[PDB]
RNA sequence: GUAAGCAGAACUGGCGAUGAGGGAUGCUCCUAACGCUUGGUUAAGGUGCCAAAAUGCUCGCUCAUCAGAUACCAUAAAAGGUGUUGGUUCAUAU
RNA sequence: UUCCUAUCAUUGAGACGCAGAAGUCUCAAAGUGUCGGAUUGUUCACCCGCCAAUAGGGAACGUGAGCUGGGUUUAGACCGUCGUGAGACAGGUUAGUUUUACCCUACUGAUGACUUGAUACUGCGACAGUAAUCCAACUUAGUACGAGAGGAACAGUUGGGU
């Protein structure tokens, strides 16, 4: 059973994210740069994918 | 599972074979669950599944790598009840990929820890140890 | 750089405060908390009418300067602790094995059985200013309560992370606990 | 010649035949060329300690979970950074 | 014997065209491990097998007063090609000596003078060196997940390799 209410709050912290396409760090959704010291700050990012 | 036993028989070693496959001999090539020494021949015990050539017997049954267990070892080894059998003879059995025996009668006796291990091979004994 | 900033904090009705150094006692109703902030280049001095609470510094540099607001977040939060407490819920999530969830409710620590069928119990003791109720009538929720905000919501977060998935797809597994609401129990 | 502490030339100056002071250390770089010496003054180069002389004064910039630090010289590039400090030019305080 | 990391495996992560299992990509990682054989003088190579995995390298292309002498590279001799010939060949072939440490240091072990007295016993521990590491089975479970085939993991128990 997945819960269709609780889904939303379970896919947050795991989905609902970007992703560096240079060091591959999970960062939030509403990032511009990397955090991060060894991809030099990257501003290089994308969604996390999602199955249909 | 099984507990180790004196290693009596090196990878170069020619053995005597049981079943009624046809096979007089076997010649050892390597054994399973073997590790990574320098130098030191890999060697099987009494129960432990190998790898084989026949040297003699029918002639579809030669040339090729077959799995075999061993089932008699002249080596000594200790039993926990604290003397030392050893068997007259060196021996094993022709047996599939699984692990099951190929030939399902087996001449001479065989030993414990064959029959610990390999519920088939403890049927088809005459009589253990 | 920038010769002055000043931002001021108002202090609600059933609380005190006295400040003394940069080390900041806030009693009100519930309990109290103490903080230092002997880290921030900075004068606390609260007003005449004594409902008001000044904090300034001169010379700040444009990093510095971002440790003025930093203050009065911290400080406001102490308030909004000793008078309301922080209640933090959190909800349980499963697909198949429902995850079994007891309580020293005193002490207290939270062993969590079962979690994704496993075998291995996970007791996670709290920090020593928070307590866990299970909460009642609502299916499968625990709710964490405290004066202060970093020691309760660490506590939530270290279940969160004893309760991980991994080796797995984390997209497909969402078997877990997570923080449901920030609030404040009395209001 | 891909290049080389590679090969071959032009002008002047050196090393070779040459020490002294500096470049930690170096035949060729810098200052400067040497009779034995007393006093004074500088050069290149330096003044936290090793080390003679500034923890001197005065104004900026930088925080490095591999900072940086002195010509020849003992390597670093394309491409990035909402890390921070200034500038140029548009658009409504950002 | 030690060192390096440009990591094949083992540890902890992150990404996926990651459902599970299996993988591919990337980060911290050199703590531990990287094998048995057939043919060739081989270095390389190519097979048979095992395995968690059979990663790549350096140290005067590590290592001959350490060995070995199969190869290369003396003198004997054979074949082929070249030369009128003596002879030649990064062409093939077989037979052919591997010397000395007792010196200094280094390393490994052994005694040993002396320091607010002699002699005896019990101690303290600056500093240096370090050690453990991988796999399998039983249950967990034909469970999770999946349309089905297939098919995990942690805690617990028991063994095995080096």
């Amino acid at each position: 059973i997945i819960e269709p209410s609780l889904a939303l709050l379970a896919q947050k912290y795991n989905c609902e994210k970007k992703v560096c396409r240079k060091c591959y760090a999970r960062l939030p959704p509403r990032a511009t740069n990397c955090r991060k010291k060894k991809c030099g700050h990257s501003n290089q990012l994308r969604p996390k994918k999602k199955p249909k | 599972s099984k507990m180790r036993v004196t290693l009596g028989l090196p990878v170069g070693a020619l053995i005597n074979c049981c079943d009624n496959s046809g096979a007089k001999n076997l010649y050892i090539i390597a054994v399973k669950g073997w590790g990574s020494c320098l130098n030191r021949l890999p060697a099987c015990s009494l129960g432990d599944l190998v790898l084989a050539t026949v040297k003699k017997g029918k002639p579809d049954l030669r040339k090729k790598v077959h799995m075999a267990i061993i089932v008699r070892q002249r080596r000594a080894w200790r039993r926990a009840e604290g003397y030392f059998i050893y068997f007259e003879d060196n021996a094993g059995v022709v047996a599939n990929n699984k692990g099951e025996m190929k030939g399902s009668a087996v001449t001479g006796p065989v030993g414990k820890e064959c029959a610990e291990l390999w519920p088939k091979i403890s049927a088809a004994a005459t009589a253990i140890c | 750089k920038s010769v002055y900033a000043c931002e001021t904090i108002t202090i609600p009705a059933g609380v005190t405060v006295d400040v003394k150094s940069r080390v900041v006692t806030v009693k009100g109703k519930y309990g109290e908390i103490t903080r230092a902030f002997r880290h921030l280049p900075v004068d606390i001095q609260k007003t005449k009418s004594g409902n008001r609470l000044k904090v300034e510094m001169w010379y700040g540099t444009c990093t510095d300067l971002s440790c003025i607001r930093t203050l009065c977040s911290h400080i406001k939060n102490m308030f909004t602790g000793v008078m309301k407490k922080f209640q933090y819920k959190m909800r349980f999530v499963y697909a198949h094995f429902p995850i079994n969830v007891n309580i020293s409710g005193n002490g207290t620590v939270v062993e969590i059985r079962n979690f994704l069928g496993e075998k291995r119990v996970r007791i996670v003791k709290m920090l020593p200013g928070v307590k866990c109720e299970k909460a009642t009538n609502v299916k499968d929720e625990i709710a964490l309560t405290g004066t202060d905000v970093e020691l309760v919501s660490r506590s939530a977060a270290l279940i969160h992370q004893s309760t991980l998935v991994r080796r797995k797809d984390i997209r497909k597994f969402l078997d877990g606990i997570y923080v449901s609401e920030t609030s404040t129990v009395e209001q």
